[PDB]
């Protein structure tokens, strides 16, 4: 209700406007590779039964926990596995639940950390993301 | 009249117009924005994207952490 | 504060999603969307039809064509574009958006509905199939003249099937008139009373009275012709007074059809002018007496169609034709003053919505003049009459219903369409549809008739033809980019998300999400006025749009 | 409900008044007669108005207002119960088929076919009117 | 309280008005062909007999009379009544059309057929599209007495009553006028 042209309804639900030829999602990121990065999200979570997730923002002053706390945010926390990079200081980090100890997830990680940092070399912020993903949904097991 | 010149303009015209239309409209810049360098610092808002497989406090255990 | 997202939407639903809640649907919205598919699927048809019989007509001598094929040619080009995609699209506008419109969750009577569609689509497929005969298809024009279309003059196969898919499909028709009046009269909000519905609404109901006026007594005109073919009966014999019997019968039916597919596409562009003006719609209340009054005024203006023959009363259809172009004037003042002051911003939808005010205007310019006796015992079956047509058309069947597309595509899909490959398709078929019709009023006024297969050499007009052929073909390179566009703009495309791209938006479908759910609807506005959606956003503004209505 | 009601009789009046000119402009000065072809339709296109408006009438000066029929009226009010409406169902289109079977079969004149088309309407329509009525299987 | 109009009746309504303006296409023909008779609008062969087109219009508007009295009978919740009363209007239907049946046969005997005349092709046009109008209304009666022991006697099903009685009282209302324009108005 606080941005211009958005009201709370009487079911709490939000109604928002946009500008006659302008966008509502506007990520920094072409459409294709949004396409891919989607897909190998959804073919991951599946043969592994573990849902992923990606997180790409600032991790504060801890850089190791506080990619642990917004593991709560994703649906089902636990049986859930995230990858938080960061692009203003040089991080990875991969955290996982209570649900996929002895899956396969801990010899998994570190791979997928490393496909991560060598794709890091360039400007490849978002091929590094697949292929870290891809890595790591191909060692844990749907068990 | 000159049935080369009837079906040679009757079926190039139309072509030639489509090619000049489609210069000045489909080689102009698009809403959607730039691509994001790995060289500026990170403006954008947060973004955790996430899967909707398997359909439908919080204990944990492990981690993992890298650098570049 | 911070939820968790999808990288892009899904494209496409899994395997078996479709198929089977389509022959089984109920829903309205995509009863609305499988219209307007078929509709455009027939539209390329008559498009080719009409390049076929556009090709041989550029060069004297029959080049590839013959004369019977040029017959059929014409008489189906004519039927298909007029019966098999215009006045079902109108049902197809009125199912998308009618409900949400109105605030119902749904029509009354919806298997009636899916029978509708049902009618439509086999009636058109019966019709169409005379051109697998060895004989061919009708050949004797869509007026369907007598004594011409007897078993004397006209013993094919393929006039009995054109006779019997225009029976079917003339049912639905009927059907969907009382479905929606059934709709509006009994299905509306708590507070949405008669004079605070959209202007579409208004259009649609008055548009279904007319319907279920002017087919009925098409169905019992063709039920006489079919009884004279096949039971040897004396209906329409000269002897019998019959040969104007038919033209009284068919031209009771035959212009209040071409008004039944003017008014929805006059609502359609009264909707989309006041959302990019950031404007109220000007003389909301007038506009209904204007629709009201071309409505009431088109049953008792029929015989302006046969002048050239001698069995009319002139002064008194000559005077009606004069008094029906009065309204449609408050109409076009009434737009430009909703266009008057105000923050324009141009669009796809608005672009054309203006292209269609610049065509009808010379529609309907040289629509008038017909309308005098004098000037039409010169010019009645010659191409100035094709041109007037055409232009009175294809401004509210092709330039609305374009608008249309572009404006509702985002709330019933949840993708937006290109833009920069949008202006591209506006353009080609602005500059190509001039080009193509323009020159036919010279055409008409020198002496050339329609429905003419060839001319000699020695006649005159050759390069008034090779115009119109050359102009013709960009009309049909105009449809590639809107084709390609919406199969590439349905898959991919930038997501809505926000159930109002346009901003600004005044009816109550701009109220829900984009799509909407099943049911059309998980809460309602207070309906105070007209423009429920924009009370709902900017609450700051309501009391100046409660100062500034009057001046 | 008045003002679907006015919207009717205000057509009648107009149709009425056309349809009586018609008539007589035409019984003098016009070659022929009376032009019957032209008079006998607008002298029932008056009568389907006529009808509408009077059963909207009746049924207006029957029930009291609505909260559609009400200007300052509350989403509240409206609160309760529609009805029914049917979710799916597949016979509409095999009703189309069958009136599509008896049509060809009338174009072309084969008696056989409009009998066969006949039947098959009043089969698909007896099966879209039992619909929501059959009972449980009896066993 | 009832408070609400019944959208099922209103749906029957508009349709009724609708239908009749396919009758007005009949009409034209009748009267465009009585104009141009000249002499003797029924030709020679032709001669109407009152001996047998009275009393079959006499049923046809005692069958309202009847219908009336089930549709009176289905409101108050009773479903022998109605069943009782549609059964004796379905009979009276059914006298109706081998009446008027027996009337055509006579006719064609005498010389006065479609292919035969201008009076033949007229005549047998109305009156044969009034006959298919009441055979719909007959099998209209039927459907509905069938469902009306599939379930028990709701609301919904005397709605249905209501409207069937409305379409019956569309094909005896337009045979008083073909008979008032035919038998009389010569
Ligand atoms: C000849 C023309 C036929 C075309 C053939 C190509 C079909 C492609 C094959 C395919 O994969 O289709 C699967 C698709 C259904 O597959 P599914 O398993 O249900 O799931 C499909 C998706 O996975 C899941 O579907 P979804 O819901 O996720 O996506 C649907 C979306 C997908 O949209 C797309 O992206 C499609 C791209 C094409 C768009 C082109 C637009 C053209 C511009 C029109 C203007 C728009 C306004 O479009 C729609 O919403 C479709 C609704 C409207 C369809 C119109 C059908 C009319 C009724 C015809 C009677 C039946 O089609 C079928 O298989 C249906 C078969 C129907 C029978 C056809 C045989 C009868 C003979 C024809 C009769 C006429 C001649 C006599
Ligand atoms: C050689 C040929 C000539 C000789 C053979 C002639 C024999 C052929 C058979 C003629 C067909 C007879 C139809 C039997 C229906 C009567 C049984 C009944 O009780 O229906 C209940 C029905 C409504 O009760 P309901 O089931 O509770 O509906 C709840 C909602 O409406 C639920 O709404 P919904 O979405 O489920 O749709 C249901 C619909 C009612 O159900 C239908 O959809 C029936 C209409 C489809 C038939 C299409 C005919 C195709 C012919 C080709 O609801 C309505 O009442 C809509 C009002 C408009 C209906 C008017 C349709 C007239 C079509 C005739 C042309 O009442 C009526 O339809 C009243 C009119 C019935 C008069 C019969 C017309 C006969 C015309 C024959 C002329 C020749
Ligand atoms: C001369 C050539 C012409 C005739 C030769 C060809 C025709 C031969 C007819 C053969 C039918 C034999 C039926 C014998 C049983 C009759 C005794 C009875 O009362 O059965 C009660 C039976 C209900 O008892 P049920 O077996 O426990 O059914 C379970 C539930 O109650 C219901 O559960 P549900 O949900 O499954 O029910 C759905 C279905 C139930 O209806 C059916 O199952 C009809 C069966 C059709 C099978 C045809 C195969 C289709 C393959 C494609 O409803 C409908 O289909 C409505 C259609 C209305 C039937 C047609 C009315 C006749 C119009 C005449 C034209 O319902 C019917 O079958 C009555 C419809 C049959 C009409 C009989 C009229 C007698 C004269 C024959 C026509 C001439
Ligand atoms: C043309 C002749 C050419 C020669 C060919 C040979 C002809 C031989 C015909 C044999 C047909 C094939 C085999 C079928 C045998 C039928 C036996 C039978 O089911 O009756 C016992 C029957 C046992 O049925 P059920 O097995 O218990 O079925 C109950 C179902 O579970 C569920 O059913 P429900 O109890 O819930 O009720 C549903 C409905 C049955 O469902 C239907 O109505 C199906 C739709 C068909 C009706 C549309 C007809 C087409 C319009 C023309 O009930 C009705 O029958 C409707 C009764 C009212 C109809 C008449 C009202 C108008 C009065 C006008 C006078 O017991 C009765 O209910 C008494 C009725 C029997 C009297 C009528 C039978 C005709 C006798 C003709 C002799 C001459
Ligand atoms: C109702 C709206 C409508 C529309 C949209 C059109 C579309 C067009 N029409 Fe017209 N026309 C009428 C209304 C309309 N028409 C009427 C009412 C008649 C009276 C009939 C009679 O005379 O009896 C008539 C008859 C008529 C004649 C009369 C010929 C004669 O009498 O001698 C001519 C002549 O040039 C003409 C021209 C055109 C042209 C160039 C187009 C162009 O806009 C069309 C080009 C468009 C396309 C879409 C081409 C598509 C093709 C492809 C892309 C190929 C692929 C296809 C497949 C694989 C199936 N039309
Ligand atoms: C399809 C939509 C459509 C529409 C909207 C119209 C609208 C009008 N038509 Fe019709 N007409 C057809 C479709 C249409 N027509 C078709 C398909 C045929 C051919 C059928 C055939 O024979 O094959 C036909 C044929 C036809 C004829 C017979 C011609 C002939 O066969 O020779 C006539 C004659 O009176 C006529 C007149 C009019 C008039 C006066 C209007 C008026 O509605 C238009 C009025 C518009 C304006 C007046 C412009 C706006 C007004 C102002 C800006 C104020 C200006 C004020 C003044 C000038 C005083 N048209
Ligand atoms: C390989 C081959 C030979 C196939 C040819 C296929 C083909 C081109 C078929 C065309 C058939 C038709 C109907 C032609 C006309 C054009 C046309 C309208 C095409 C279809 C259009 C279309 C798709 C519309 C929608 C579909 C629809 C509503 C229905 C179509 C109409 C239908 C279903 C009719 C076809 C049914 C059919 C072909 C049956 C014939 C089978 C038999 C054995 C009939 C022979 C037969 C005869 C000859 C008798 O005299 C007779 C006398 C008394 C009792 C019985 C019979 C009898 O059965
Ligand atoms: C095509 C629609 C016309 C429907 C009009 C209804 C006709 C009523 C029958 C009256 C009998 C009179 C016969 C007569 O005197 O002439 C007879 C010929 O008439 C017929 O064959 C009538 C058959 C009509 C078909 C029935 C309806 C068609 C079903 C189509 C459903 C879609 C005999 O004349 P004749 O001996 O040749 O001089
Ligand atoms: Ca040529
Ligand atoms: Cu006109
Ligand atoms: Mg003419």
């Amino acid at each position: 209700d606080l941005p211009y042209g958005s009201a709370l309804t009487s079911s709490g639900r939000i109604s928002a406007v946009t500008e006659p030829g302008e966008l509502s999602v506007h990520y920094p990121f072409p459409t294709m590779d949004l396409v891919v990065l989607d897909d190998a999200l959804k073919y991951g979570s599946r043969a592994a039964k573990a849902r992923f997730a990606v997180y790409i923002g600032p991790l504060g002053a801890d850089t190791a926990a506080t990619a642990r706390e917004i593991l709560a945010n994703v649906p089902t926390p636990e049986n859930a596995v995230l990858l938080a990079v960061s692009p203003d200081q040089r991080a990875i980090e991969v955290v996982y639940g209570a649900d996929v100890k002895g899956r396969g997830i801990e010899s998994a990680a570190p791979l997928g950390v490393s496909a991560a940092a060598a794709s890091f070399k360039e400007g490849n912020l978002i091929d590094g993301l697949i292929s870290a993903v891809r890595v790591m949904s191909a060692g844990v097991s749907p068990a | 009249m000159s049935t080369a010149l009837t079906h040679g303009l009757i079926g190039g015209v139309p072509l030639v117009l489509f090619a000049v239309l489609a210069l000045i409209f489909l080689t102009r810049k698009g809403p959607h924005p730039d691509t994001y360098k790995m060289s500026d610092p990170w403006t954008h808002a947060p973004i955790l994207w996430a899967a909707e497989e398997p359909r439908e406090g919080v204990v944990i255990g492990g981690g993992a952490s890298g650098k570049w | 504060e911070l939820e968790a997202r999808r990288p892009f939407p899904e494209r496409m639903g899994p395997k078996g999603n479709l198929i089977y809640k389509l022959i089984t649907t109920t829903d309205h919205k995509l009863i609305g969307i499988m219209y307007c598919v078929v509709c455009f699927a027939f539209f390329l048809v008559g498009g080719l039809m009409a390049l076929f019989m556009r090709t041989e007509l550029a060069m004297p001598g029959l080049q590839f064509l013959s004369n019977e094929q040029f017959n059929q040619l014409f008489t189906m080009h004519g039927t298909v574009m007029l019966l098999f995609y215009a006045t079902p699209i109108v049902f197809g506008f009125a199912n998308l958006v009618l409900p949400l419109q109105i605030g119902a969750p749904d029509v009354a009577f919806p298997r009636l509905n899916a029978l509708s569609f049902w009618l439509f689509l086999f009636g058109a497929l019966i019709a169409i199939a005379g051109f697998i005969t060895p004989g061919g298809a009708a050949d004797f024009g869509w007026t369907a003249y007598s004594p011409l279309t007897d078993a004397i003059h006209s013993p094919g196969a393929g006039g009995d099937l054109w006779i019997m898919g225009l029976a079917v499909g003339g049912l639905g028709t009927i059907l969907g008139g009382v479905n929606m009046i059934t709709t509006v009269v009994c299905m509306r909000a708590p507070g949405m009373t008669m004079f605070r519905m959209p202007i579409f609404t208004w259009n649609i109901l008055v548009t279904s009275i007319l319907v279920l006026i002017a087919f009925p007594i098409l169905t019992a005109a063709l039920f006489g012709l079919a009884a004279d073919r096949h039971l040897g009966a004396h209906i329409y014999d000269p002897a019998n007074g019959g040969v104007l019997l038919w033209q009284h019968l068919f031209w009771f039916f035959g212009h209040p059809e071409v008004y039944i597919i003017a008014l929805p596409f006059f609502g359609i562009v009264s909707e989309i002018f006041p959302v990019f003006s950031r404007k109220p719609i000007f003389g909301y209340t007038t506009l209904i007496y204007a629709t009201l009054a071309i409505a009431a005024l088109s049953v008792a203006v029929w015989a302006h169609h046969m002048y050239a023959t001698g069995a009319v009363l002139l002064p008194f259809f000559s005077f009606m034709t004069f008094l029906i172009a009065v309204p449609t004037g408050i109409k076009f003042f009434n737009w430009i003053g909703t266009m008057w002051k105000g923050q324009l911003t141009f669009e796809t939808p608005m672009l054309f919505s203006v292209g269609f005010l610049i065509t009808f205007l010379l529609g309907g310019l040289s629509g008038v003049l017909l309308a005098s006796p004098p000037l039409d015992f010169h010019v009645t079956d010659s191409y100035f009459v094709i041109a007037h047509f055409h232009y009175v058309l294809f401004g509210t069947i092709v330039f609305a219903t374009y608008a249309g597309i572009y404006f509702w595509f985002p709330k019933m899909t949840g993708r937006l369409l290109d833009e920069r490959l949008g202006k591209l398709h506006f353009w080609l078929t602005f500059i190509g549809f001039h080009t193509t019709f323009l020159v036919q009023h010279w055409l008409g006024d020198e002496g050339m008739p329609r429905r003419y297969a060839d001319y000699l050499p020695t006649d005159g007009f050759t390069t008034l033809n090779v115009i119109s052929t050359v102009g013709a073909f960009i009309l049909g390179v105009s449809m590639l980019p809107f084709v390609w566009n919406v199969f590439k703009s349905w898959r991919y495309g930038e997501p809505v998300t926000v159930d109002d791209p346009w901003g600004y938006g005044n009816s109550l479908e701009w109220a829900t999400s984009c799509p909407p759910p099943r049911h059309n609807f998980t809460e309602l506005p207070r309906i105070r006025s007209e423009r429920p959606a924009f009370e709902l956003h900017y609450p700051h503004m309501v009391e100046r749009m409660r100062a500034e209505a009057h001046v | 409900m008045h003002i679907e009601a006015r919207l009717f009789e205000i057509l009648t009046a107009f149709f009425a008044l056309a349809a009586v000119v018609y008539a007589v402009l035409t019984a003098m000065f016009a070659t022929g007669g009376v032009e019957w072809a032209g008079t006998t339709a607008l002298v029932l296109t008056t009568g389907l108005t006529l009808i509408t408006g009077t059963f909207f009438r009746f049924v207006a000066r029957r029930l009291d207002t609505r909260p559609e029929d009400y200007e300052d009226a509350e989403i509240s009010d409206g609160a309760g119960e529609l009805g029914f409406f049917a979710p799916h169902s597949w016979w509409p289109i095999l009703i189309s088929l069958s009136f599509s079977t008896a049509a060809v079969g009338a174009a072309l004149w084969l008696p056989w076919l409009i009998a066969a088309g006949v039947a098959f309407v009043i089969t698909s329509v007896c099966g879209l009117v039992f619909e929501y009525y059959w009972g449980p299987e009896k066993h | 309280s009832l408070n609400r109009p019944n959208m099922v009746s209103v749906g029957t309504i508009v349709w009724l008005s609708s239908e009749l303006m396919f009758f007005a296409g009949l009409f034209a023909m009748y009267f465009t062909a009585r104009a141009q008779a000249g002499g003797a609008w029924p030709p020679e062969p032709t001669e109407l007999n009152l001996a047998l087109a009275v009393p079959v219009t006499l049923v046809l508007i005692a069958s309202s009379f009847t219908c009336q009295m089930g549709v009176f009978a289905a409101e108050r919740g009773d479903v022998f009544g109605l069943r009782r009363w549609y059964v004796i209007t379905f009979l009276m239907g059914l006298f109706f059309v081998l009446g008027q049946g027996y009337e055509y046969i006579h006719l064609v005997e005498h010389g006065t057929t479609i292919p035969g005349s201008a009076y033949g092709s007229v005549f047998y046009l109305a009156t044969g599209f009034h006959g298919l109008h009441v055979i719909g209304g007959l099998v209209a009666f039927v459907l509905l007495l069938a469902r009306t022991k599939m379930s028990k006697f709701t609301p919904a099903q005397a709605t249905a009553a209501i409207v069937v009685s409305y379409y019956w009282h569309f094909v005896d209302i337009v045979w008083i006028a073909l008979f008032a324009t035919i038998y009389f108005v010569r």
